[PDB]
């Protein structure tokens, strides 16, 4: 009856916005990326490579609710670097990392299968 | 308003391809109970397809 | 009753001793999740209890940023011997079962039902007395 | 003999008040007799205190409900304000009366 | 500048499961390749049940349901294949779905079988994974009894239906000694060891490692046929590095749009 | 520079009243050279301690050789040279109460001095003139390294 | 009522093994033995198949309306 559909897990709906950066003023160097339509499968793997930059001070993630599907983000750096580039850099590192991850995984399937 | 009574087919947007028959409509929205859920949604008249 | 009507429950009740034991070391990532649910934290992660070899938060640190204020409250666990305030070790507690927070800051002693529950004198108590409803609403929530 | 040891204040014992109040208080309870005499009737007060209490409280329960939790107020100064309890105090005991 | 260098090895690959080991990653990226491989894998399955006729003894939703649940030969055609809420066609076309029919009547006097084998797709290479062993049966039929419908199947991922999970049982494992004490066991002898332990029988836990993480991954990505389970785990990886480019694309036009 | 106190500790005691936390552990220590005693509990999983271990302890207000006042807030990527480099375990606490054998006459002879580590607590008491450099709620380091 | 075509806890098919399950159930298999001849090794597959009530064999016992 108050069923949400299933869809609306994964699904921006008309006029939603996918990230949004709030530059919160209690801390120096802080940002809030509001991810919406996601979340731990993307929320874990970017605070986890957030914390392997020795520049990144803070970096965790937080879901609201487990009834809405909305990722918080939270990243401080040092004040040479900013929550902006290291969240880039971050995507950058486990896009390669994934990229590598696949390439290595093909040749091991094709080395298997020949044997 | 010859909306209303008529099965319903939504062939735009996430309900696309869900019957229903319409209860009551606008000229721009239509409430449809879905034939394959359990639910009255509302849906813009551009996304119906009469059947 | 002069007293909260409500108090810290079940799950929360078990993991708030389980986390104020003394033995519970947090690691950096553990840490920074744990503050993500923090609703009143002022942003800056505080110095861990251990540096070396490994920088590690007790429970007491992040239950102590949790402490709304400046809190004053001492009570003792469930499990507190009653030898041991008569004994050398009235306030270097072999069991960690005096509670003593001091300047809002939990500096030992295990939490429990008879710190976060619905007693009077209780660390919940203390916080709506010299508080407000507001700032314990946040501590409520903040410690579930 | 315990109420008389924790609660009337001792002003003959100058070398004891010389750890618990700083030099200029400790001079003048020493000296001004305004200061003993109010002292001592504070003392008083208290032992009237004692007897009312001691009707009131026929059983010798000492727990009661109060507004105020004046130890943990007490406390809440220390905390506050920094209060060294291993140095002499600034506080006049006139001005605590 | 601060990205994993991970490496595969297969230890198992049948037709039904792969098993492999990643070394060098973090416990964050295993976990959500895990969760990819349940969640963001998308194949082919029926999501549209027109039934014309069902006089058996199941309802229309029972049907329907079981249908959903079959699975479909969804390798090399998923990946080609259109979200039909993406797709441009009115209802159904086949660059989006993938049109199924079944029309059986029982006029013999035992009891018919309706399976996965009566289901006839148009696409010679969506069909069921059982009729590619013994079929999945749908619904028994006795004497007179017929069950005539119209299914379309399309494509979607299981993080919207359980019927879209590419998986049957995703194992995962690290650290199987307990190196790390991430589990701490009360009596440590009680508890059998794992298929990946390398402790003699004496020796109940590894010694703590104080400085380790977690490092090495053990999975055993079991199909349940829709797609070979390599597939499965290229189709994650994949997936995944596609949600991160889709968010670096936003987070590109948010920051320059600041 | 900032150090309030430094010592060499042997471990004469391992948890007399029994281990009661898996991961923490209780040393009872006295001190050779100022003849202090030593209770201190000891995340003994990351830094193990046997029973007749020796080690130099130093609290200290700062971590700095400069002296210079921290906030008390966690600053990872701080490279000023810190006095932490030179030992295996360091601990950041709070000294919450001084307790003392004073009358209302005499000073006092002896001082102990508790220190909360967040929630490891030590006690260390000795001779007064040893424990000057303790007021209550302030900010100690703990730091020790095994002596060979 | 009919067997589950998945196994509920895992996804596992289980559909397709039931009348497999039923015909070495009398090829005198033990029931355990029966669940590990048909691939079932996760105890949250076998308890699909060891619990299951075919009901829908008592339900083809009633002629149909038409
Ligand atoms: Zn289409
Ligand atoms: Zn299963």
């Amino acid at each position: 009856m108050n069923a949400p559909p299933a869809f609306e897990s994964f699904l921006l709906f008309e006029g939603e916005k996918k990230i949004t950066i709030n530059k919160d003023t209690k801390v120096p160097n802080a940002c809030l990326f509001t991810i919406n339509k996601e979340d731990h499968t993307l929320g874990n793997i970017i605070k986890s490579q957030l914390l392997k930059d020795p520049q990144v001070l803070f970096a965790g993630y937080k879901v609201p609710h487990p009834l809405e599907h909305k990722i918080i983000i939270r990243v401080q750096t040092t004040p040479d670097y900013s929550p902006q580039e290291a969240f880039t850099n971050a995507i950058t590192d486990l896009i390669s990392e994934l990229s590598l991850l696949e390439e290595r995984f093909r040749v091991a399937i094709k080395d298997k299968q020949e044997g | 308003n010859e909306l209303i009574g008529q099965t319903v087919r939504i062939s735009q947007g996430p309900y696309k391809g869900y019957i229903g028959v319409v209860k009551d409509a606008t000229e721009s929205t239509a409430r449809v109970e879905l034939h394959s859920t359990c639910q009255t949604i509302s849906v813009d008249r551009q996304r119906l397809t009469t059947v | 009753s002069n007293r909260p009507v409500m108090g810290i429950v079940q799950d929360t009740l078990t993991a708030v001793r389980k986390f104020t034991k003394r033995d519970v070391f947090l690691e950096r990532g553990e840490v920074m999740n744990l503050l993500m649910f923090l609703s009143t934290w002022d942003g800056k992660v505080p110095q861990p209890a251990i540096l070396k070899p490994r920088p590690l938060w007790t429970g007491k640190q992040i239950f102590s940023l949790i402490i709304p204020g400046h809190i004053n409250c001492i009570r003792t666990h469930s499990t507190h011997p009653d030898d041991e305030d008569s004994g050398p070790y009235k306030h270097i507690s072999p069991g960690d079962t005096k509670v003593v927070v001091e300047n809002g800051e939990l500096i030992m002693g295990i939490l429990c039902k008879k710190s976060l529950g619905t007693s009077a004198g209780s660390l919940v108590h203390i916080s709506y007395l010299e508080m407000g409803h507001d700032i314990t609403r946040l501590f409520y929530s903040n410690i579930q | 003999k315990a109420f008389e040891k924790k609660f009337r204040f001792d002003y003959t014992n100058e070398r004891a008040l010389r750890r618990t109040l700083q030099e200029d208080l400790v001079k003048d309870v020493l000296s001004n007799a305004h200061i003993q005499n109010e002292l001592e009737r504070e003392f008083e007060r208290m032992r009237e205190d004692r007897e009312v209490l001691r009707v009131i409280f026929p059983t010798g329960d000492s727990k009661v409900v109060l507004p105020c939790n004046l130890l943990r107020m007490i406390w809440n100064a220390q905390k506050i304000f920094h209060i060294n309890p291993r140095l002499p105090s600034d506080l006049h005991p006139i001005k605590v009366v | 500048p601060y990205a994993n260098q991970p490496t595969v090895r297969i230890t198992e690959l049948t037709d039904e499961n792969v098993k492999f080991i990643i070394e060098n990653t973090d416990l964050a990226v295993a976990n959500s390749i895990r969760r990819v491989f349940i969640a963001e894998v998308p194949i082919i399955a029926i999501d549209w049940v027109q039934i014309d006729a069902n006089s058996s003894v199941l309802h229309d939703e029972f049907i329907a349901h079981r249908l959903g649940l079959i699975p479909l030969t969804s390798d090399d055609i998923v990946d080609k294949l259109q979200y039909s809420r993406d797709c441009t066609c009115e209802e159904f076309c086949p660059e989006c779905s993938v049109e199924f029919t079944l029309d059986v009547r029982c006029n013999e006097d035992q009891t018919r079988h309706v399976t996965s084998r009566d289901l006839i797709s148009n696409s010679p290479r969506v069909i069921p994974v059982t009729s590619r062993q013994d079929d999945i049966l749908i619904v028994k039929l006795r004497k007179g009894q017929e069950l005539r419908l119209r299914a379309y199947a399309k494509k979607g991922f299981g993080k919207e239906h359980a019927k879209w999970n590419p998986t049957a049982g995703v194992a995962f494992e690290y650290d199987p000694d307990n190196a790390l004490r991430h589990t701490v066991y009360p009596k440590p002898e009680e508890w059998p060891k794992s298929e990946y332990s390398e402790l003699d029988e004496d020796e109940s836990q590894a010694p703590y490692d104080p400085n380790g993480k977690p490092e090495r991954f053990y999975y055993n990505v079991e199909s349940c046929g829709s797609l070979r389970p390599e597939t499965i785990v290229l189709s994650a990886l994949s997936g995944l590095k596609k949600k991160l480019s889709d968010l670096q694309t936003q987070l590109s036009h948010e920051i320059q749009s600041d | 520079a900032g150090i309030l106190f430094e010592d060499i500790f042997d471990v004469k005691d391992i948890d007399p009243e029994g281990k009661k936390f898996d991961r923490v552990s209780r040393l009872h220590c006295e001190s050779e050279s100022f003849k202090m005693d030593l209770i201190l509990d000891v995340n003994i999983q990351i830094y193990p301690v046997d029973l007749g271990d020796k080690f130099r302890l130093v609290i200290a207000s700062t971590l700095y050789e400069d002296g210079t006042l921290d906030d008390g807030e966690y600053n990872p990527t701080d490279d000023r040279p810190s006095r932490a480099d030179q030992f295996e375990y360091v601990m950041y606490g709070k000294v919450y109460r001084i307790e003392g054998d004073e009358t209302s006459t005499e000073a006092a002879t002896r001082l102990s001095a508790y220190v909360s580590y967040g929630g490891l607590l030590m006690r260390l008491q000795g001779d007064a003139n040893n424990l000057h450099g303790f007021e209550v709620d302030s900010r100690v380091y703990l730091l020790m390294k095994k002596l060979a | 009522m009919i067997i589950p075509v998945r196994c509920f806890t895992c996804g596992k098919i289980v559909g397709n093994k039931w009348e497999a399950y039923l015909g070495l159930l009398q090829a005198e298999y033990t029931e355990g033995d029966a669940l590990d001849a048909l691939g079932l090794k996760r105890y949250c597959c076998r308890r699909m198949l060891l619990a299951h009530v075919d009901l829908i064999e008592k339900l083809l016992n009633y002629a149909p309306l038409e």
